[PDB]
């Protein structure tokens, strides 16, 4: 590390005249004499947008000791996992919440495995996805608490894929909106006022405002009759999509 | 044989109605019991009370007023008050549940169970009259029940009666001092409602009257009673031409033909002079010229607006006392020669003047002193767009995050009625800026 | 300078001269019930007493307030402000 | 905050903490050139710590 | 503050104002987080969230 | 400003394919956002506005006031994507008499009335992209019984993806429309 | 007209009510025998709000006392003003809950609550027009925390349009009297946020601090604490019973204080408060009243208001005053402390006036402030709850009655969710 020599840094324009003791504010009470400006406490800003200090993941502690059947294959240009045993014989109840929990991870290859495995499990599953909804709530809200843009975007993509994955799931999800939505209230309006010029972010869906609006309209499309009333109770500024 | 019917709705409406109906009773010499005294007559002429009262056939008189509210506190207070024998026992309509500053509640939920009885009472009262001039209506605009019931009443009356004149005396929220926190919403909604339903509207915000009381009357702790008394005096000065002989009388229908250039622009602001206490009222001339100058300095506007920021469309103003047309004309010429006051291009002459002989009365225990000459002025000027701008800003600040919207949408009102009022107010401001440009 | 009545008990909406006249013509503002002299030689004529038994053995102990607050006079503002004619004549002044 | 971001935090807001520290001050000895506001209060801290 | 001012060849008033300005570290501390490690010599004083 | 300029078959005011598609348009945004993105329904870049409080978010046809954008032409037409949200637009027109009158058109309004300065009209919007044609001639002639001389101003409010705004001058079908004007179906 | 019934449960609730009814009866001039002996006419105009008339001309409160242990009513019987209550409304268990929320909500409350619900139904249908319900309870005791919340759920599912007030005593970590406080506090708040229309939090630690350093009295007790709480309760609803310049009932307060449905937890304060010896010297005017109102020390909660920004404020004045003073003082306060008030709602303080003051005062003030300072209460209680629950300590007593840890996890999750959402609006800017 470096630092200037501190006793040498100096000011030039200021004059070197020194008042000494001789001063005295007594006997010269002009009405224009200065007073203090007393110290003022700064405006409290709290930590609403501060980072979450991501908690410890379950995926790492399962994989390091190796009890999940997953195979990293490097034949493809990008790694594509192949299954030691097939997902349909795999029990979703024990495994799937772990894969959901693994999303919080950032260090390779744990993050890679977690998200890609969630995609393949959701795509493969047909009906067994339905009963496992109640316990999936903990990983998803824990991840959404991270207040990190990358993890949040990945998790919203997860939610889209989960809802579109199989029928009957949206209305089953209706009671659980209360605890999963309110993070969306933070980031509904976080979109860039780039103005006239071109936006290049359509390639990499980092526009979290567009992602959040897309997810919300998908939830309302798939949910059912009470989906709108739940959304409006949860987030105020929502506007209906199914209602003309 | 000319009659006018008064409607009071909301707590502010009832409290201003008490103040005004004291004033008219004192002006006509009627005791609180409603009986004119057999001895000690003070008022010459006949049929003069007929504009506001109806003879019972033998003795006492019935005011041509109706009182409406959903919270029975103020109405019960009136019925136990000293004026209980004055009004009809069954024209003081009291509900059971208050709107609680919720415009949706008073427009869709609980007012509809009272409006039927209200309009029945209005029909019963209007059947008696023969030369019905119109209706006066009083309602604070920043209150749920007042705004909602007033809007519904105006909407029903517009289709029940057609072309009858209706005058709304609204008390808009002050730019910075206000009692509630939600009142911009209901003020905008009610303004949208009455803009297409009321012939004439008067601005009477509180802060300006507070400042007038502080400067002129030397009042350091004013309360609501003083404001109500001042508004009552303004009403009396406005309507004295219908019941007192005058050199150049002005009818209520002499307004929709003099003041409003276009159907959309019918909000006007008032001023009154002189306002002075007896301890220093008699030391000066009270000359007609200086009182009409007092009517026009921006300091004595009854609404918190600056006339110097805009042009004038019209000024209709009435003297009561011993004024003369020569002095009125001499003062008007001076006002025109004055440079700080400018009129719109397409209005060469913009003054309508009324003269009435009856000097204003004084209420014992009040604040004002007794003088001969008084002037009450009503102005329509371009400067009033600023209050709409400020309330619009206050409105969209909260409507950006959709605050308080559930407390309205949960009671029958859809989501989209706020935006209609918003765009209507934007259209109003565009209309003002359109009219204000020179040709 | 200092018209006595105004500041302690906030006087309600009325003319400044009216309030001054009222709070000047009202009683008190003078006369000694205790008969203490302004010099201070008479200080021990009157013992300084404040006319309940505080007891913390079981409950309470807060004690009520001093006798400088209103009773029976609780009465409505519209009533007090709104009377018809039974007042002083505003402009009588017999000549 | 390594005691230097504190320096930045107090220097960035003059209205919140107004005082003589916000600007440079002359030295009582003419042999010493007046010191820049940031460094002078470092030197104050070093002296007080010693 | 007199010996400190003598050592720094600087004003007693300005050094006192400097101390009073710095001693408002409580304002920084009240806000959440903002860990502080003040050394200024022999003692290392660390403060975490609270 | 489009005055003393030859104008025969069409007049395109705003067109989302260019370096700066809005040279003359003025933008005022309080809580919204404006950007052009390639569209999934039509594989092309489309300028786009959203926000809350549709009243405050708007773009005006002339850059600054006090000047006349007057359009020679009778038939307005826009290409609009339906977002199933609020949407308003207004046009200011000059009639036979030297009067400037205003037509406001709203998605969320349910009643229409005539006033000397403003005439509001509701719309019903179909799903997806659509072409909407504003005659404006029958509108002035029916509401005001007065012919129109010039088209002063055009204003579009929030919550829309806008492809083209132009003047067609007569009922034209897709065959008559030039390739760049017609909308190629997905 | 527009009446509200009173329901109290638990030891703390019964102690609060036993003084609340004394204060109300003294205000209305009712003797402990129930025979009117007052002096003013206004004392009986709207007396029907809290009292029912009985043959023989006596009056009875419409209050229902509920508990799982009989000693509480067997004690409140003997106190002053205790004879007013109907013997029939009293409902009690024979075992007790033992500060166990599971017992007080699942295994004993479900069995007992039938009779108390029937009685509440009877009282509700008896009155001419219901305004709502008000309940006083503490969140540190199991029987109160379970009974009260299940009763709120039962009443809400039956009266969707009526209003509910809950005066909740919240446990502070400094002065702790029960080792199980965090568990039942979190479990109670989880259900309370969903149903209560208004919640009004009170802290024993703050009560001790105020009665010590404001009152300057040597030895306060629960009688004094209950007296302060009673004055605070009466101030809120006084204007509903007495005429005023700007009458502002409970529904008006609910509309004007709650921006969004889940933010209905309030801190309160009462003014003026002076020592016995220094009462002679203070000059009672609205500047002093407002400066004592907005002072951080006067709040009934350990929350420090200047650590956060107010969402809304409300002041109810009692006495005779000019409205110019009230509104210009409120404007001055909002202008001077502009940093501590949220900026995207303008003029965020409501005022109301009633002309009938409390007995023994010229003029008084009750303050209710919806502020973002209550997040720290939740953070501390959540920290204690998670510290104790990480080791599964004190858990088998709850799990023995069919309740499992998933409910605890959901309660903690929703609790932190409320914390996060409630601090969300603190940082919002236009
Ligand atoms: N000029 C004047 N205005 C008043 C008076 N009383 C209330 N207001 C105004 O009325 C507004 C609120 O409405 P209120 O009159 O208090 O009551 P309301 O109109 O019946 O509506 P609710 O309170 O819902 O019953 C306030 O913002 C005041 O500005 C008064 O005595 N004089
Ligand atoms: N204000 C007040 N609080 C009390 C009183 N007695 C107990 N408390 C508080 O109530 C808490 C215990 O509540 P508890 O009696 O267990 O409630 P319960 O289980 O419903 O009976 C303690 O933390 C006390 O601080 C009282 O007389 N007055
Ligand atoms: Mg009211």
């Amino acid at each position: 590390q470096h630092a200037p020599v501190f006793e040498d840094s100096q000011a030039a324009t200021v004059v070197n005249k020194f008042q000494g003791l001789r001063q005295g504010t007594g006997g010269k009470t002009s009405t224009q004499l200065p007073v203090k400006q007393p110290f003022q406490a700064p405006n409290p800003i709290c930590g609403a947008f501060k980072k979450r200090t991501i908690p410890v993941s379950e995926f790492r502690r399962y994989y390091d000791r190796g009890d999940l059947p997953i195979k990293v294959d490097h034949q493809g240009s990008v790694n594509k996992i192949i299954w030691v045993i097939q997902p349909d014989q795999l029990d979703y109840h024990h495994y799937l919440p772990i894969f959901f929990d693994g999303l919080r991870e950032k260090l390779d290859p744990y993050r890679f495995l977690a998200i890609l495995g969630t995609y393949d499990l959701l795509e493969k599953g047909s009906n067994k996805i339905l009963p496992v909804i109640p316990q999936l709530i903990i990983p998803v809200k824990t991840a959404l608490n991270t207040r990190d843009n990358e993890i949040i975007g990945i998790m919203l993509k997860i939610l889209q894929r989960l809802v579109v994955s199989g029928d009957m799931i949206g209305e089953a999800l209706v009671p659980y909106y209360r605890q999963i939505l309110p993070i969306f209230n933070l980031y509904k309006n976080c979109n860039k006022n780039v103005g006239d010029q071109i936006d290049y972010g359509q390639r990499k869906k980092l526009t979290l405002g567009d992602l959040i609006q897309e997810t919300l309209e998908l939830f309302e499309q798939t949910g059912g009759e009470d989906a709108f009333i739940n959304i409006k109770y949860m987030i105020p500024t929502y506007e209906s999509c199914v209602h003309n | 044989m000319r009659e006018v019917i008064s409607i009071h709705v909301g707590q502010g409406g009832i409290q201003v109605g008490n103040a005004c109906w004291e004033l008219f009773c004192l002006e006509h010499g009627i005791q609180p019991d409603g009986q004119m005294p057999s001895d000690k007559t003070i008022g010459g002429g006949d049929d003069a009370f007929n504009t506001f009262f109806s003879e019972t056939g033998a003795g006492k008189h019935v005011p041509r007023a109706v009182f409406l509210d959903l919270e029975p506190t103020v109405i019960d207070e009136v019925r136990t008050g000293t004026y209980r024998q004055l009004f009809h026992p069954e024209q003081l309509i009291s509900g059971k549940e208050d709107a609680a500053n919720n415009f949706a509640r008073g427009h869709y939920t609980i007012g509809k169970e009272i409006v039927d009885l209200c309009l029945d009472r209005i029909r019963k009262l209007a059947d008696n009259c023969t030369g019905l001039q119109g209706f006066l209506v009083f309602n604070s605009v920043g209150g749920g029940t007042g705004s909602g019931l007033g809007s519904l009443l105006l909407e029903r009356l517009s289709v029940d009666y057609g072309k009858k004149s209706k005058l709304g005396f609204t008390i808009y929220p002050s730019p910075q001092v206000s009692t509630a926190v939600v009142e911009p919403y209901n003020s905008i909604l009610s303004t949208h409602s009455l803009l297409e339903h009321t012939d004439v509207a008067v601005m009477l915000d509180n802060e300006a009257i507070y400042d007038i009381c502080r400067r002129n009357l030397d009042i350091e702790r004013p309360t609501y009673t003083n404001l109500n008394r001042l508004i009552a005096q303004v009403i009396s000065s406005l309507t004295a031409s219908l019941r007192f002989d005058g050199a150049l009388n002005v009818d209520i229908t002499e307004f929709q033909t003099n003041l409003v250039p276009y159907p959309r622009i019918h909000f006007m602001l008032s001023s009154y002079a002189p306002i002075i206490s007896a301890e220093k009222a008699y030391h000066e001339q009270l000359s007609v010229a200086e009182i009409t100058n007092s009517a026009f300095e921006p300091a004595n506007m009854m609404a918190k607006c600056d006339p110097r920021h805009g042009k004038y469309m019209a000024c209709s103003m009435m003297y009561r006392g011993d004024v003369v047309p020569k002095d009125v004309n001499a003062s008007i010429a001076t006002i025109k020669t004055k440079r700080t006051i400018q009129f719109v291009d397409w209005c060469p002459t913009g003054f309508k003047v009324g003269i009435n002989y009856q000097p204003p009365t004084v209420v014992p225990g009040g604040d004002l002193a007794k003088v001969m000459r008084a002037v009450c002025m009503i102005s329509n000027s371009t400067a009033i767009a600023e209050v709409f701008s400020r309330l619009d800003h206050k409105f969209d600040l909260m409507y950006a995050k959709r605050a308080f919207v559930h407390w309205y949408v949960g009671e029958g009102m859809e989501e989209g009625e706020f935006s209609e009022a918003r765009e209507d107010l934007a259209a109003l401001e565009k209309d003002y800026e359109e009219v204000g440009i020179e040709t | 300078g200092y018209i006595p009545g105004l500041k302690p008990n906030n006087h309600y909406g009325a003319s400044y001269g009216e309030i001054a006249k009222n709070c000047l013509s009202n009683p008190k503002v003078a006369q000694n019930p205790f008969k203490l002299a302004s010099t201070g030689f008479n200080y021990q004529r009157h013992d300084f007493r404040d006319p309940s038994l505080t007891a913390t053995t079981h409950k309470f102990g807060a004690q009520t307030l001093l006798k400088n607050h209103p009773s029976i006079d609780q009465k409505s503002n519209q009533w007090q402000s709104q009377t018809h004619d039974s007042f002083r004549n505003p402009l009588h002044k017999p000549n | 905050m390594n005691l230097d971001s504190i320096f930045e935090w107090i220097l960035k807001q003059p209205i919140n903490y107004p005082g003589k520290h916000q600007d440079s001050q002359p030295r009582t000895n003419p042999a010493y050139k007046p010191l820049e506001a940031k460094a002078q209060f470092h030197i104050i801290f070093k002296a007080t710590g010693e | 503050a007199g010996p400190i001012a003598a050592s720094c060849y600087l004003g007693k008033d300005v050094v006192s104002s400097a101390h009073n300005a710095f001693i408002q570290a409580v304002s920084d501390l009240t806000t959440l987080g903002h860990g502080l490690n003040i050394d200024f010599g022999f003692v290392k004083v660390y403060v975490q969230d609270r | 400003m489009f005055k003393n300029t030859f104008q025969s078959g069409f007049l395109s005011i705003l067109y989302s394919i260019g370096s700066k598609p809005l040279q003359i348009w003025d933008k005022s945004i309080r809580n919204g956002h404006i950007k052009r993105i390639t569209d999934q329904d039509i594989l092309s870049s489309v300028l786009e506005i959203m926000g809350t409080n549709v009243s405050t978010n708007y773009i005006t046809a002339p850059a600054d006031p006090k000047e006349t954008l007057g359009i020679k032409l009778p038939f307005l037409v826009m290409i609009i994507k339906n977002l199933k949200k609020y949407y308003t637009f207004e046009v200011q027109v000059l009639d036979d008499k030297n009067v400037r009158r205003r037509f406001r058109a709203s998605n969320y309004q349910s009643t229409t009335r005539v006033k000397p300065f403003i005439c509001t009209m509701p719309m019903r919007l179909d799903e997806g992209w659509n072409q909407i044609q504003f005659n404006l001639s029958d509108f002035t002639r029916r509401a005001y019984a007065t012919n129109y001389i010039e088209t002063l101003r055009v204003q579009i409010h929030a919550n829309c993806r806008i492809r083209r705004i132009y003047f067609s001058d007569r009922l034209y079908s897709e065959e008559e429309l030039p390739p760049e004007f017609k909308l190629f179906l997905p | 007209m527009r009446e509200i019934v009173h329901i109290q449960g638990g030891q703390c609730g019964n102690q609060i009510g036993a003084k609340f009814w004394e204060v109300i009866s003294d205000e209305h001039g009712i003797d402990p025998t129930g025979t009117y002996h007052g002096d003013s006419d206004l004392q009986l105009e709207r007396i029907n709000v809290y009292y029912n008339e009985a043959t023989g001309g006596r009056y009875v409160p419409r209050a229902i006392l509920m508990d799982l242990e009989p000693g509480t009513m067997d004690s409140v019987r003997a106190g002053p003003f205790g004879q007013l209550f109907r013997p029939d409304n009293f409902v009690f268990g024979q075992t007790g809950a033992g500060n166990n929320w599971a017992k007080g909500h699942y295994t004993e409350g479900a069995e007992l609550i039938d009779s108390v619900l029937d009685v509440v139904r009877k009282e509700a249908e008896g009155c001419d027009c219901l305004q709502g319900f008000q309940i006083t309870h503490s969140l540190g005791g199991g029987t109160g925390s379970g009974m009260g919340t299940l009763l709120i759920s039962k009443v809400r599912e039956e009266y969707p349009d009526r209003i509910m007030e809950t005066f909740s005593v919240v446990p502070s970590p400094k002065v702790s009297d029960t080792v199980v406080e965090p568990y039942n506090a979190t479990l109670s708040v989880h259900q309370l946020v969903e149903n209560a229309d208004e919640c009004m939090v009170i802290d024993n630690e703050a009560l001790y601090d105020i009665c010590f350093r404001t009152l300057k009295l040597t030895t306060p007790t629960y009688g004094d604490l209950n007296h302060l709480v009673s004055a605070a309760m009466s101030g809120v609803t006084c204007c509903l019973r007495f005429p005023g310049q700007l009458n502002s009932d409970l529904r008006k307060l609910a509309v004007n204080l709650i921006p969004f449905p889940r933010l209905h937890f309030f801190m309160i304060g009462f003014a003026p408060l002076t020592s016995r010896g220094s009462q002679q010297y203070r000059a009672l005017t609205v500047p002093e009243l407002t400066q004592q109102m907005f002072d951080a020390k006067n709040m009934m909660c350990a929350a420090d208001p200047r650590h956060g920004r107010y969402l809304t404020a409300s002041a109810l004045f009692r006495g005779r005053m000019s409205t110019k003073e009230v509104d210009e003082q409120m404007l001055n306060v909002q202008n001077k402390n502009s940093s501590y008030f949220v900026e995207w709602i303008p003029n965020n303080i409501k005022s109301s006036i009633c002309d009938i003051p409390p007995k023994g005062l010229k003029m008084a003030v009750t303050f209710v402030g919806n502020s973002t300072a209550i997040q720290e209460m939740f953070k501390r209680v959540a920290e204690q709850f998670t510290a104790m629950f990480r080791r599964k300590a004190f858990l088998h007593w709850y799990t023995g009655e069919g309740m499992d840890e998933m409910e605890f996890t959901e309660a903690e999750s929703n609790m932190n969710d409320l914390v996060s959402e409630y601090q969300q609006y603190q940082d919002a800017t236009a």
